[PDB]
C-alpha cells in the first residue's frame, strides 16, 4: 500500500508531530547508520558495488547530461539562471522513468512514491535555490530504497561513498552552472549542504595525522580531498568564496578549533538536529507517504 | 556557537 508522499507540517505547532513521527525516527536512524558505516574509511575504500548502486549512479549521470544539454541563458537577473526551470521540467517529467530503472519490476507500485523524493532532491524551480531540505530529500529517497529492499545492508557504504558522493558532484554543477541561491547567517554551516560534513567527519575519526584544525589549511585540503568528503566540501567553499576563511565561513572556522574529529562528528549531529531537522522553514516542505509516514513512531 | 561542548 504505497502512498504518494505529501506535506504534513503546515504550521509551527506541527513541529511536535514531526519530532514524534515514524518518519523522523527512521530518517535520523538512517543518517546515523550510514554515519557509523563510513567511520574511519577513505573514499577509496574497496566496497561492494551492487546493480542498484550502478543504476543510481547512471541515474545521476543522466541528470548530469541534462545539465550539459541545457546551458545557462543570457538574462538580466544576477541571481538564479532561468535555464534551471528548463532542466527541472525535464527531471519532473522523467523522475518516475528514472526511478523505474533502479527499482525491480515487481516493486513497480513503489516507483511513484519513491520518485517524489527524487523530485524534491534537486532544488526549487520557482526560487532557483537549493538548501539542506533538498539534500534531506535525497537521503529520504535513498532511505526509501533501503526500506523496500532495493538497497541492502551491504550497500550502505556505497550509498555514501559512491551514490551520495556523485550526487554532491551533480548538485555542485547545478549550483555553479545555474547560479543557484542558498535556500536558507553568521552561524550557518554551509551555503548548500550539511550531510557530507557529518559523514565526512566520521571518515576522519582517529585519522593518523589530520585534525580538524587542518581543514582550513589549503595544502592539507589539496593533498587529501580525494579521500575525504569533508575536505571536498571545504575545497568547494574555498573555490566559491574569496578572502579569509574566518570571514566567509565563520561557523566552519570555529569548528576547526574542535580538537577531535570525533567531537566534530558529535557536534555536527546535534547541529543538524537543531538547524535542519528542527527548523520549520525546512521541515514544512518534508513529504510523508507510506515509507516515511507522519504517524507517531511505533515502539 | 554552542553545539560542540
Amino acid at each position: 500500500n504505497f502512498i504518494i508522499p505529501k506535506k504534513e507540517i503546515h504550521t509551527v505547532p506541527d513541529m511536535g508531530k514531526w519530532k514524534r513521527s515514524q518518519a523522523y525516527a527512521d530518517y535520523i536512524g538512517f543518517i546515523l547508520t550510514l554515519n557509523e558505516g563510513v567511520k574511519g574509511k577513505k573514499l577509496t575504500f574497496e566496497y561492494r558495488v551492487s546493480e542498484a548502486i550502478e543504476k543510481l549512479v547512471a541515474l545521476l549521470n543522466t541528470l548530469d547530461r541534462w545539465i550539459d544539454e541545457t546551458p545557462p541563458v543570457d538574462q538580466p537577473s544576477r541571481f538564479g539562471n532561468k535555464a534551471y526551470r528548463t532542466w527541472y521540467a525535464k527531471l519532473d517529467e522523467e523522475a518516475e522513468n528514472l526511478v523505474a530503472t533502479v527499482v525491480p519490476t515487481h516493486l513497480a507500485a513503489a516507483v511513484p512514491e519513491v520518485a517524489v523524493y527524487l523530485k524534491e532532491s534537486v532544488g526549487n524551480s520557482t526560487r532557483i535555490d537549493y538548501g539542506t531540505g533538498h539534500e534531506a530529500a535525497f537521503a529520504a529517497f535513498l532511505c526509501c530504497l533501503c526500506k523496500i529492499g532495493v538497497l541492502r545492508v551491504d550497500d550502505q557504504i556505497a550509498i555514501v561513498f559512491k551514490v551520495f558522493n556523485r550526487y554532491l558532484e551533480v548538485m555542485r554543477k547545478l549550483q555553479k552552472t545555474y547560479r543557484m541561491e542558498p535556500a536558507g547567517g553568521v552561524w550557518g554551516l554551509d551555503d548548500f549542504q550539511f550531510l557530507p560534513f557529518i559523514w565526512g567527519s566520521s571518515q576522519l575519526i582517529d585519522h593518523p595525522y589530520l585534525e580538524p584544525r587542518h581543514f582550513v589549511d589549503e595544502k592539507a585540503v589539496n593533498e587529501n580531498h580525494k579521500d575525504y568528503m569533508f575536505l571536498e566540501c571545504i575545497l568547494f567553499i574555498t573555490e566559491m568564496k574569496t578572502g579569509p576563511f574566518a570571514e566567509h565561513s565563520n561557523q566552519l572556522w570555529n569548528i576547526s578549533a574542535v580538537p577531535s574529529w570525533s567531537k566534530v562528528n558529535q557536534g555536527l549531529i546535534r547541529m543538524y538536529k537543531a538547524e535542519c531537522l528542527e527548523k520549520f522553514p525546512v521541515i514544512q516542505h518534508f513529504k510523508f507517504g507510506s515509507l516515511l509516514p507522519i504517524h507517531p513512531v511505533t515502539s | 556557537p554552542d553545539y560542540f561542548l
